[PDB]
DNA sequence: TTGAAAGGGAGAAGTGAAAGTGGGAAATTCCTCTGT
DNA sequence: CAGAGGAATTTCCCACTTTCACTTCTCCCTTTCA
């Protein structure tokens, strides 16, 4: 009952990737894949199931908001134009591999002309319908041709949905859109699938999105008691958003967590924190018992590794 | 008469601005200046009190006192600089509304030109020296007065400079401030770790000196040890005496070697009784002198020259001891996991990679010379270096050229239209094997440094060898007959075909 | 009870230049507290 | 209501790593010589 559609096999690697400024020069690694790790690198796939030969896949950076829209940085490298990746796969194999794929991080004043610029492209060209631009006209499709004469009125339209869009737009996060396409009675790419969204890319140069990592520490134990100062290195944080967890995992689906205790002053120049430890499940204890410690987020719950921490007795 | 600064202004602490900034940025203020009680760049006119002028502008810290990129700005500035009418009733005379606009890099020539386009240049100094890198983290103030002759006649004096002024706000000049320590306190005999939380410092350039009644010490750590830029973890030097009855108050605080500059000490007392960065330079000398390599070894008590092991990977004798210090130079980089203290034998893949690494990075680096490739003598392949400068003592297109200029006996043309070249082809096991027989291919080797007739004993069938592999899968080019095994007249014949 | 070297073919290794990588930090711009 | 100073946004560039575009070697036989 069903028919030819594209699935994403290994999606992006949510955090971690730095994005560039163009000034930056271009390639500095491209996206890796959730999968990816240390000296055995991977990268995001797609796989167009119920398969059709040929066919050509495309990439694209949309937003991250409820209403996915189109995104003002751009992909580059590899086989990319104008933020757009444009690859061939099908002959035999049926699953598309995207490495060497960078974000180019757009200028705050950039972003304006950028997004019109690129909705433009859209509205006129035949890849995505009104959906990434606006509730209109969602016609000039694959359908036909690829071209479509932009109306007098319909700039206007393009020129208030990208003012709108500039002040939702959210530069520290985007998202990957795949879009296959089947061949033509005439060999050409226009048999259009389903378009699939991949997991939100968090920019690592943003604050709010750094992976958090204690770096260094005063000592990694303390008196059950609680109370004694601490000195712990770590990667950017931000003074207002951050907070240091203690825990253990107990018997039977159980959780002891305890937190540190500072004030935002105490975060220095966000690399820093000095603070006191908090009190062990229970003062009175047989012997020595090991926890666990972590850096977490307010906003958002995100954590670094958990590194170890022992209590001992008074 | 002449002019005297009587209140300086302070040298650290206040960053420049930017005219982005613009705003309300305060002003430089004077020497002895505290939180509580604000003094501004002051001078006194020795020998003169009447009308007259004063222009402060900015100029180069160092000797060629050139006039300095930034600009003055504030009450009575204009073009870069400021100029304003002496008080006929004052000799003292106070300037407290100087800032500092500092320019930015992408438009520094303009702001040099303009310098030049107001006449604003205090030495003269002749547009020759006035060229060349300016320091834009320093500046000196020029105050430039115009008294007045015995009635008449204007009077300019001799400029004097101020003390440099220091943007506050760039990196490597700011103002050293300690601000939380881990410990104040520890043993006579040192070694204690402290984690010290200080402002911007530049992990190349930054100590803990300790002090006190005539003695000087140092903490110990590598620039790894400092993180971010705000936080220094390192361990306490041995005090002077090893041997304390009771604790010593010493004086503790953040030294930035390049010029001195000092931060507010921190009481530290005496009592009773994290990965380093692997350079390649660096750490290529100390594992050749660890003498932990056979085969990577000095080859002189200067210790400027070295051989490193260099057997061709494809040979399947090859052991462990023949690519160690490339295998070493992976581990320490983390591209593949150290020993015991799993692993995979998939090891022998993964040498060819780690014998290029080493080769790249060593030549990246620039700080080496390779004197001999001795990557030949079957008995020992290795090449030898020599550090840059002490003893630098080193010691189809091609062929396409080759067939017009046809100098050597043996080949020429049978096509006079380009593509049908005869080369000779004499097996190197007739006791007639002549030496310039081989010329041809004699050619290819000294074309390409793999032959010098004077340094390195020639091999035949190697030239051979390589001028044939050179020419064989190479779509573009093939052969056509093949006198070689022709007794009398060995040769071959060539063509092209694109 | 195929001897000593030279010759070939494949294809992995080896090469210097020139991009590509991954990071940390410097330059610039903004903007919030301090304490109206 | 500045305006000192903490951050956020952008720009540079260090110090190698990998790849590009070819060229050479070891292996493992074959041929050729005397």
């Amino acid at each position: 009952m069903d028919g030819p559609y594209l699935q994403i096999l290994e999606q992006p690697k949510q955090r971690g990737f730095r994005f560039r400024y163009v000034c930056e020069g271009p390639s500095h690694g491209g996206l890796p894949g959730a999968s990816s790790e240390k000296n055995k690198k991977s990268y995001p796939q797609v796989k167009i199931c119920n398969y059709v030969g040929p066919a050509k896949v495309i990439v694209q950076l949309v937003t991250n908001g409820k209403n996915i829209h189109l995104h003002a940085h751009s992909l580059v490298g590899k086989h990319c134009e104008d933020g757009i990746c444009t690859v061939t796969a099908g002959p035999k194999d049926m699953v598309v591999g995207f490495a060497n794929l960078g974000i180019l991080h757009v200028t705050k004043k950039k972003v304006f002309e950028t997004l019109e610029a690129r909705m433009t492209e859209a509205c006129i060209r035949g890849y995505n319908p009104g959906l990434l631009v606006h509730p209109d006209l969602a016609y000039l499709q694959a359908e036909g041709g690829g071209d479509r004469q932009l109306g007098d009125r319909e700039k206007e339209l393009i020129r208030q949905a990208a003012l709108q869009q500039t002040k939702e737009m959210d530069l520290s996060v985007v998202r990957l859109m795949f879009t296959a396409f089947l061949p033509d009675s005439t060999g050409s790419f226009t048999r259009r699938l389903e378009p699939v969204v991949s997991d939100a890319i968090y920019d690592s140069k943003a604050p709010n999105a750094s992976n958090l990592k204690i770096v260094r520490m005063d000592r990694t134990a303390g008196c059950v008691t609680g109370g004694e100062e601490i000195y712990l290195l770590c990667d950017k944080v931000q003074k207002d958003d951050i907070q240091i967890r203690f825990y253990e995992e107990e018997e039977n689906g159980g959780v002891w967590e305890g937190f540190g205790d500072f004030s935002p002053t105490d975060v220095h120049r966000q690399f820093a924190i000095v603070f006191k430890t908090p009190k062990y499940k229970d003062i009175n204890i047989t012997k020595p018992a090991s926890v666990f410690v972590q850096l977490r987020r307010k906003s958002d719950l995100e954590t670094s590794e958990p590194k170890p921490f022992l209590y001992y007795p008074e | 008469g002449y002019v005297e600064i009587i209140e300086q202004p302070k040298q650290r602490g206040m960053r420049f601005r930017y005219k982005c900034e613009g705003r309300s940025a305060g002003s430089i203020p004077g020497e002895r200046s505290t939180d509580t009680t604000k003094t501004h760049p002051t001078i006194k006119i020795n020998g003169y009190t009447g009308p007259g002028t004063v222009r402060i502008s900015l100029v180069t810290k160092d000797p060629p006192h050139r006039p300095h990129p930034h600009e003055l700005v504030g009450k009575d500035c204009r073009d870069g600089f400021y100029e304003a009418e002496l008080c006929p009733d004052r000799c003292i005379h106070s300037f407290q509304n100087l800032g500092i606009q500092c320019v930015k890099k992408r438009d520094l020539e303009q702001a040099i030109s303009q310098r030049i386009q107001t006449n604003n240049n205090p030495f003269q100094v002749p547009i020759e020296e006035q060229r060349g890198d300016y320091d834009l983290n320093a500046v000196r103030l020029c105050f430039q007065v115009t008294v007045r002759d015995p009635s008449g006649r204007p009077l300019r004096l001799p400029p004097v400079l101020s003390h440099p002024i220091f943007d506050n706000r760039a990196p490597n000049t700011a103002e050293l401030k300690i601000c939380r320590v881990n410990r104040n306190s520890g043993s006579c005999l040192g070694g204690d770790e402290i984690f010290l939380l200080c402002d911007k410092v530049q992990k190349e350039d930054i100590e803990v000196y300790f002090t006190g009644p005539g003695w000087e010490a140092r903490g110990s750590f590598s620039q790894a040890d400092v993180h971010r830029q705000v936080a220094i973890v390192f361990r306490t030097p041995p005090y002077a005496d090893p041997s304390l009855q009771a604790p010593v108050r010493v004086s503790m605080q953040l030294r930035r070697p390049s010029d001195r500059e000092l931060s507010e000490p921190m009481e530290f007392q005496y009592l009773p009784d994290a990965a380093p960065r692997v350079l390649f330079g660096e750490w290529l000398l100390g594992e050749i002198s660890s003498g932990c390599y056979e085969g990577l070894q000095w080859l002189d008590e200067a210790r400027t020259c070295f051989r490193v092991p260099w057997k061709h990977f494809a040979r399947k004798d090859l052991s462990e001891a023949d690519a160690r210090i490339f295998k070493a130079w992976a581990v320490a980089r983390g591209r593949w996991p150290p020993s015991s203290r799993p692993p995979p034998e998939a090891e022998t893949a993964e040498r060819a990679g780690w014998k290029t690494n080493f080769r790249c990075a060593l030549r990246s680096t620039r700080r080496f010379v390779m004197l001999r490739d001795n990557s030949g003598d079957p008995a020992d392949q290795h090449k030898v270096y020599a550090l840059s400068g002490s003893l630098s003592s080193d010691s189809l297109p091609w062929l396409v050229s080759q067939l017009d200029l046809g100098q050597l006996e043996g080949v020429a043309w049978v096509n006079k239209s380009r593509t049908r070249f005869r080369i000779p082809w004499k097996h190197g096991l007739r006791q007639d094997a002549q030496q310039e027989d081989f010329g041809i291919f004699q050619a290819w080797a000294e074309a390409t440094g793999a032959y010098v007739p004077g340094r390195d004993k020639p091999d035949l069938p190697t030239w051979k060898r390589n001028f044939r592999s050179a020419l064989n899968r190479k779509e573009g080019l093939r052969l056509a007959e093949d006198r070689s095994k022709d007794p009398h007249d060995p040769h071959k014949i060539y063509e092209f075909v694109n």
